[PDB]
């Protein structure tokens, strides 16, 4: 077969490489499908729906089944926020930034921002909670590594906010998620461990200063955590980064603010 | 979790069919080697 | 800033010896060591390892498979350690003379050791293929693992078996042996002109550079969000967090376009599938429809002459 | 010989006539293949030179 | 033309430069300084491009060649026609991915995750500016530079392997090579995990994690975990890339004769030099 | 000879029977390709060259 | 013989329906193609030879 | 042959259409590239000598 | 015993069955390797 | 010689017996291949060159 | 007892191993007198 | 001397074990194979010299 | 515990011992055979 | 701790004794087997 063409210089060769080219394009469009099962139909700014929602169709619903009789999930389907959103828009036409009305980091928006979760403790495999405190947690015990329990935390203003009283742990990954920090006025909140830097010392927190502190929200129940919850404390922290820049004593930081 | 009866049963269908597969293999292995011996 | 690249800290405690559900907890073995050396970077736990029937089969294939070849180099060596030392990347098990064909009757010295050694890798890889359906399906996950496992046994079939079946001769296949199989990729190429020129050598090349480029791009995104614990992706397809809204966002901003939190994990797949897929596809083509493919080229617009 | 019934009691039959049909189906086609190799039991070869098909 | 979840997470803020002056969106994209930046070079390049087509007289897409200049020019200009086409797109080139890479920061702190998605881009910039900048640079012409065409830098591959007899002789590519098929199986690996996970048998629930490290210590009798298999696969596929460009940076460089010789230091060793038998001697 | 039965209560009877199964049949398929390496024993050569089929 | 019908107590039809269509067909283009390799029995050129076609 | 219609309790009639769609295409290409491969049979160049075209 | 749990009549009858087997299979062996010595000896 | 039963008391019997099994094998294999690697007691070609099978 | 083996089973584990070992040892010896007296290695 | 015991106290005699079982063997290899490479105390080439076995 | 260290040793040093005596005698009669000084 | 640094003790002297015999095997002296050949006339 070696040479043998069917027309022009078409051959098995370029029969295959025409086949594949065919069998590309109906892959991207099968992979893009699957991609729009998330987030569509397209909104306006305001929330009606867009003129232009895409040359990519929405594929047809699916169904997962939940473990633990948490119940099914049908996607695509009718999404909506579930909250209300602190924001104002900047300029009447669409594509401007929308600027928070009161305090970012309270009204949730932004960086801070978060999803309205399910209100119910993650569940691994067993039934059993998947995040732990470790000494609720039975023959769980630090391996390696500087110990964070008993060290001050030190908020992104080098000022202490308190002292670490315990660890939560990932129960079948044994691996640890949360810090729970003890303030001043004896009730203790959560961090999560990629927000931190275990030294030497002290655990430093880059991300909140002292005072902010105390704003991180609580937990319902002392031994376990909801997902909402830990969405709730997450985004916190994490918008902590943008929304807590002036308070934030850092060298570097200042020289630029003084170039400005 | 089978019985002793469902073994029998079950080896005997199992060695019958067996036993007609080997026939089978018999006779196409006595025309070849008719058709072209290998010894 | 913490990273996120290794752990700060290590916790321990009681070993997981795993979900039970259609499986044989006699065949799985007992749980190993802790390692802290991998509790760094993953976990640290070793094992339970499952060893069924096709797992008995598919470890005495291919330590016979091994241990032939090891014996190959032994006798290579005059069986001196220290000349076994100073040439163990230079033996080889080369296949038979083309003087044999495809014919069982060559020599175990030059030819019969190869197709001893080559039997007993194709059954070592196709029980290990076996073993991998038969363990996605006794936990009743989808076979996604043994599909993509296929296609890296496509191209391996053909480097090793179809191919010379169709070429006539035992000799097109590969040596065993570090730098022979490196010697026998660069002659494959030098005999059938470039091989940059195989248009499915290009594509594979394509995907090769895809896959780095997404895994990349995906490990990036899920450090990068897992401060929102991201990492947990079941969770996010379960249930969507913000970590999955804030990589998307990322994305959507960036390129355009963006992914799902389960969505990407296709993307992956096939990213990482079509790379032995197309390969396979050149390999076979090479030399049994094209003998030179920078002429192919040149009469298909590639190149300039 | 009577007794081998009793392997039935060790093996479920459903594993091992799946195994039995992969393996004697991969023992066929070695087998021919392994005729088809040499120039001689090269049944298609020996035919053709039989009647002077070349 | 919003997402049904991107209206909280569009606010001011998390730019390096330029205040709110370019802190809009152009339909889904985001523009920024950088972004404006981005558009200019690209656009530059891309008509660059069109235009030395134009002169090489040929339509055809995989024809289409902007070749370096000649060695000898040096590392000095060269006419537009004969080697400064080349130099433009390129300097149009640096300037579109680094400025890509600096918009991508703006958009990670605005959204406030971290930033190992522009780090990690810059691998691959640093390894792009290893072939065209570091190297030629360090050799002493642009001639050493490859061709922006899409069979032609195919050419300059196959030339400087060749260069230095079997390129597989080289350790930092050795190297490279078996990390950037390390990270094909990995990532494999993963998605057909994940999938298989969340798509599991028809009928039947979505599995868990533990689900997927039970499935992983039974086929091999080790599981990573998610956190460890993410973290590798970003290691891996950006090992690999450095591993390449280190074998680059070596080659003609420091090293100039075949590389097999190379090899030929462990076999010389002084406790087996001279015994005979074997492959060597 | 007479207590080796006692081997039964150490190893269960699955594994081990799978274990030999795979066992023989590799043994049997080494040693016949060893058989058809050597030019003699080679049945299928040197049938070929007593009824001279080449 | 009878007793066959007891393989479908064994095994679901839906999987080996389907095993048996994908093996017979790959069977089928197997031995179409190496009937259409060997320069006999390649009808497409035995057919071109016989009716002085070139 | 009259019971065949059961084949239809045991696969969806989508996804088998779909497939015999895909399949019958697929084949009648194959057919028609091998026919034009072959010098005879090549009704392109068979009817060009048959009216000189060239 | 208590390691897969047979007692000592389970053991015993399957050692007699898989005795029975064995000896059935090295018959045919040295029925087969009487043969081919016969027909081409290697020693 | 006679307290060596209490290695019994150290060593699981299933994986000793796993280890026992596998290393007697590889060396059966090593020492026969290395016996027929060296031109005498190739017991194939010292019986080919006494019988004159080449 | 790190496998839980008492001294009785012990023994007659190793009473049966031994049986065995020394009949593979037989057999062993006898192959290796056939083969010295066909052909000598010394 | 006498002390010695109280490394038991030190190590697991499993790992002990296992280590010192291979590394006897790999040595006892080692050495063999150091003997086989010298044309001297070669035993099989002293043999078939010493009997003209080639 | 000392005890089982002390019995472990012993048989463990008997075994050696055992092991060396067997090795003693091959080496002679290599020696004798074939002396390597 | 005894364990790690015992494990690494034994491999290191095990490798050193091995490259330090090689090393005197290497060399045309000091291989007593080639010299012992020599000595009493075996070639
Ligand atoms: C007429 C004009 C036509 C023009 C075409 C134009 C358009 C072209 C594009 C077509 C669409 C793009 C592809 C769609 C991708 C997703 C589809 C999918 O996988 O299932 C969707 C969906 C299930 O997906 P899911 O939701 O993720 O799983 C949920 C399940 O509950 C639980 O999961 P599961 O356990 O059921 O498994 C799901 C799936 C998961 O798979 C994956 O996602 C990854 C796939 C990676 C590549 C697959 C193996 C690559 C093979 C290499 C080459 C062959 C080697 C074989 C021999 C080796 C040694 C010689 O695994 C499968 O079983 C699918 C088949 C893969 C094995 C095929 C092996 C033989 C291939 C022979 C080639 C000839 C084509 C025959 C097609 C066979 C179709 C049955 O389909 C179903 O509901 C029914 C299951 C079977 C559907 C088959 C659909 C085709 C999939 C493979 C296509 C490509 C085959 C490779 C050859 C490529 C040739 C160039
Ligand atoms: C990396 C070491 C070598 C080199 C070796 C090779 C080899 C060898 C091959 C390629 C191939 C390709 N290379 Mg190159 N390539 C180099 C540097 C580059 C640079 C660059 C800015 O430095 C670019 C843009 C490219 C681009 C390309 C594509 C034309 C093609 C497929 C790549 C791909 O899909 O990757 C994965 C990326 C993706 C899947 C994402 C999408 C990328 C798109 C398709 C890039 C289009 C670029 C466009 C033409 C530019 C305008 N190469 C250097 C010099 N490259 C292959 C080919 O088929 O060439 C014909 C091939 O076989
Ligand atoms: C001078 C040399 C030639 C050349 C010769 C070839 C040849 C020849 C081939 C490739 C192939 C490939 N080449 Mg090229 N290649 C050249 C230049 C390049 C350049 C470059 C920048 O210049 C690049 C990036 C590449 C890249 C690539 C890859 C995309 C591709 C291999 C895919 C793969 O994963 O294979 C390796 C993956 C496998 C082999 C899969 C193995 C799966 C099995 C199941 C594994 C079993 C393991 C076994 C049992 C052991 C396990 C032991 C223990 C259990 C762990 N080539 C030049 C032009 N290249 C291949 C290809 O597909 O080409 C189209 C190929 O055959
Ligand atoms: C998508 C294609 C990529 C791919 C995929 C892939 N490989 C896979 C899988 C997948 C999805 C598996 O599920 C399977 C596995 O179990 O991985 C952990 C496997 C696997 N890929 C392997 C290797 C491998 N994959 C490679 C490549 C690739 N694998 C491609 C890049 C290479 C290369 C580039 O040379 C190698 C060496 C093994 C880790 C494993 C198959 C193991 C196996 O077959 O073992 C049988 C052989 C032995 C037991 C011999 C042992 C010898 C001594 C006892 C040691
Ligand atoms: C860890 C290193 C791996 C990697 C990582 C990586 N690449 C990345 C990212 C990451 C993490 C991004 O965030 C970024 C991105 O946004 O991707 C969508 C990107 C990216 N990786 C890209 C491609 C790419 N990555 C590659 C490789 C890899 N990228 C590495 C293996 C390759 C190759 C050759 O292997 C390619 C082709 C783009 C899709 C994207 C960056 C897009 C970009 O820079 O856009 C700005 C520029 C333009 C739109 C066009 C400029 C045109 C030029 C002026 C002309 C150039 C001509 C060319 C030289 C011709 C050659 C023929
Ligand atoms: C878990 O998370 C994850 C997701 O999310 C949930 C994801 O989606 C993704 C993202 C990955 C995908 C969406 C899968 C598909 C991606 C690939 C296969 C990688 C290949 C990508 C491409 C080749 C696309 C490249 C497209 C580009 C570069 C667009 C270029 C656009 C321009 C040049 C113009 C930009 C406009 C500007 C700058 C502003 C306009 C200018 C003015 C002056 C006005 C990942 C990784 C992920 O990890
Ligand atoms: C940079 C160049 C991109 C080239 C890709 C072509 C896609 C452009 C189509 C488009 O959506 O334009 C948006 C605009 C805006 O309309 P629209 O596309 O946003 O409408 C709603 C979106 N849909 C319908 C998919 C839901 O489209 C047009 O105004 C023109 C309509 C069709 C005319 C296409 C002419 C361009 C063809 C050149 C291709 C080469
Ligand atoms: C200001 C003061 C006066 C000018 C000083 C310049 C200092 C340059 C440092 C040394 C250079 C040198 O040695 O000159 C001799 C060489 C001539 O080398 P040569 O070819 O004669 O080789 C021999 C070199 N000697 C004699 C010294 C051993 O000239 C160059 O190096 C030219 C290369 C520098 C071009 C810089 C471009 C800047 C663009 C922005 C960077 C973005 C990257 C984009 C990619 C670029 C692709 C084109
Ligand atoms: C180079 O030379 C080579 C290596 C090629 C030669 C090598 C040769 C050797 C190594 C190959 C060995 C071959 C031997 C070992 C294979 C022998 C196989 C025998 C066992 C064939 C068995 C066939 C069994 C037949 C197919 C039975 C089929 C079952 C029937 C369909 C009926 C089943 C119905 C069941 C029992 C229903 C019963 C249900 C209950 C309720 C009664
Ligand atoms: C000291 O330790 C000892 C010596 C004891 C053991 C150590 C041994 C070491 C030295 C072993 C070294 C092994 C080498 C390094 C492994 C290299 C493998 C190479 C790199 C693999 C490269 C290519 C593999 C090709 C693709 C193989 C493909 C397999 C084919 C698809 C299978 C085809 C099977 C057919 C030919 C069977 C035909 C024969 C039967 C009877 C039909
Ligand atoms: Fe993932």
């Amino acid at each position: 077969m070696v040479g043998v063409t069917a027309f022009g210089n078409f051959d098995l060769a370029s029969l295959a490489i025409y086949s594949f080219w065919i069998f590309l394009a109906g892959l991207i469009y099968y992979l893009q499908t699957e991609n729009m099962r998330e987030g569509y139909p397209l909104e306006n700014e305001d929330g009606t729906p867009a003129a232009n929602q895409g040359p990519f169709p929405l594929p047809k619903p699916k169904t997962f089944i939940l473990p633990h009789g948490r119940g099914t999930l049908t996607v695509p389907g009718p999404e909506s926020e579930d909250r209300p959103i602190a924001l104002a828009r900047t300029a009447v036409s669409e594509g401007f930034p929308h600027a928070p009305t009161g305090d970012p980091m309270k009204d949730g928006v932004g960086p801070a921002s978060w999803v309205a979760r399910r209100d119910l403790p993650e569940l691994d495999g067993h039934g059993h909670n998947k995040i732990k405190p470790m000494k609720a947690a039975a023959g769980f015990h630090v391996s390696a590594g500087k110990n964070p329990i008993g060290l001050p935390v030190r908020g992104c203003d080098l000022e202490i906010a308190g002292k670490v009283v315990d660890i939560w742990v990932d129960i079948p990954e044994q691996m640890a998620r949360f810090l729970e920090v003890e303030l001043k006025d004896g009730s203790t909140r959560l961090l999560p461990m990629q927000m931190v830097k275990v030294q030497s010392n002290r655990v430093h927190v880059n991300a909140l200063s002292s005072d902010l502190f105390a704003g991180i929200p609580t937990i319902k129940s002392p031994t376990e955590v909801t997902l909402l919850e830990e969405d709730k404390i997450c985004g916190y922290v994490a918008g902590g980064l943008m929304y807590a820049a002036p308070k934030r004593k850092s060298v570097v930081a200042a020289m630029l603010a003084e170039y400005a | 979790g089978l019985t002793d009866e469902q073994a029998q049963e079950l080896h005997s269908v199992y060695m019958s069919g067996l036993w007609l597969f080997s026939a089978v293999a018999i006779v196409a292995h006595l025309a070849v080697y008719i058709w072209r011996p290998w010894f | 800033e913490y990273q996120n690249i290794f752990s700060q800290v290590q916790v321990r405690g009681p070993a997981d010896l795993g979900m039970t559900e259609d499986v044989n907890l006699a065949n799985r073995s007992g749980v190993g060591p802790f390692s802290t050396l991998l509790g760094w970077f993953g976990n640290a736990q070793l094992g339970p390892i499952y060893l069924g029937s096709l797992g008995v089969l598919s470890l005495f294939s291919g330590l016979m498979w091994f241990f032939t070849i090891g014996i190959w180099f032994w006798y290579q060596a005059g069986w001196n350690p220290a000349v076994f030392l100073r040439d163990l990347f230079f033996f080889s098990l080369e296949p038979p003379a083309p003087e044999y064909g495809l014919s069982f009757a060559a020599p175990l010295k030059e030819g019969g050791l190869w197709l001893i050694a080559s039997f007993f890798m194709f059954v070592a890889v196709w029980s290990w293929w076996g073993r991998t359906y038969l363990r996605a399906q006794a936990l009743g996950m989808g076979k996604h693992t043994a599909w993509a496992f296929l296609s890296a046994i496509w191209l391996w079939m053909v480097l090793g078996f179809i191919r010379p079946i169709l070429m006539g001769s035992w000799s097109e296949a590969v040596p065993y042996g570090i730098f022979s199989h490196l010697d026998w990729t660069n002659n494959f190429s030098l005999v059938h002109g470039n091989l940059f020129y195989n248009p499915f050598h290009g594509l594979s090349i394509a995907f090769l550079y895809g896959s780095a480029l997404l895994f990349a791009m995906h490990g990036a995104t899920i450090l990068a969000v897992s401060r929102f614990g991201g990492e947990r992706e079941l969770e996010q397809i379960a249930d969507r967090g913000t970590a999955a809204e804030r990589a998307a966002l990322f994305w959507r901003w960036t390129m355009g376009f963006n992914a799902t939190m389960e969505g990407i994990h296709r993307w992956a797949i096939w990213m990482a599938v079509l790379v032995t897929l197309t390969g396979g596809i050149g390999i076979l083509l090479s030399g049994t429809v094209v003998d030179n493919w920078y002429v192919w080229g040149q009469n298909h617009g590639m190149a300039p002459l | 010989m009577s007794k081998f019934y009793k392997i039935w009691m060790i093996f479920d039959p459903r594993r091992v006539f799946v195994a039995q049909g992969v393996f004697l189906f991969l023992l066929a086609v070695m087998i021919h293949l392994i005729l088809l190799s040499t120039p001689s039991y090269n049944w298609l070869e020996i035919s053709a030179a039989k009647y002077n098909r070349v | 033309a919003l997402l049904s979840f991107e209206r909280k997470y569009r606010v001011p803020g998390g730019t390096l430069v330029g205040g709110n002056l370019f802190d809009f969106w152009v339909g889904p994209f985001y523009v920024g300084f950088f972004g404006v930046a981005t558009f200019f070079f690209a656009a530059l390049g891309i008509i660059l491009i069109a235009w030395s087509a134009v002169l090489q007289g040929t339509w055809n897409p995989q024809l289409i060649s902007v070749y370096p200049p000649a060695l000898e020019y040096g590392l000095g200009g060269a006419p537009l026609a004969k080697g400064g086409l080349w130099q433009i797109i390129t300097i149009c080139a640096t300037g579109a991915f680094v400025s890509w890479a600096l918009r991508e920061v703006e958009i990670c702190r605005k959204l406030g995750i971290g930033y190992h998605i522009p780090f990690a881009f810059a691998f691959a910039i640093l390894a792009y500016l290893t072939l065209v900048l570091f190297r030629p640079v360090m050799m002493g012409a642009w001639g050493y530079a490859f061709p922006y065409g899409i069979w032609t830098h195919l050419d300059w591959v196959s030339n400087t392997g060749y260069t230095y007899g079997n390129f597989h002789y080289n350790p930092a590519h050795m190297i490279a090579i078996s990390f950037f098929f390390t990270n094909a199986l990995a990532l494999a690996l993963h998605g057909a995990l994940v999938l298989s996970a969340a798509n599991p048998e028809k009928g039947k629930e979505m599995r868990t994690p533990d689900h997927e490290d039970t499935f992983f210590r039974d086929l091999v009798g080790y599981s990573i975990g998610t956190l460890g298999i993410h973290r590798l696969g970003l290691l891996l596929s950006l090992s690999a890339v450095f591993f390449s460009a280190l074998c680059m940076i070596i080659t003609g460089t420091i090293w100039f004769d075949q590389w097999v010789d190379w090899w030929q230091w462990w076999v010389k060793l002084p406790w087996w030099a001279n015994i005979p038998g074997g492959i060597n001697g």
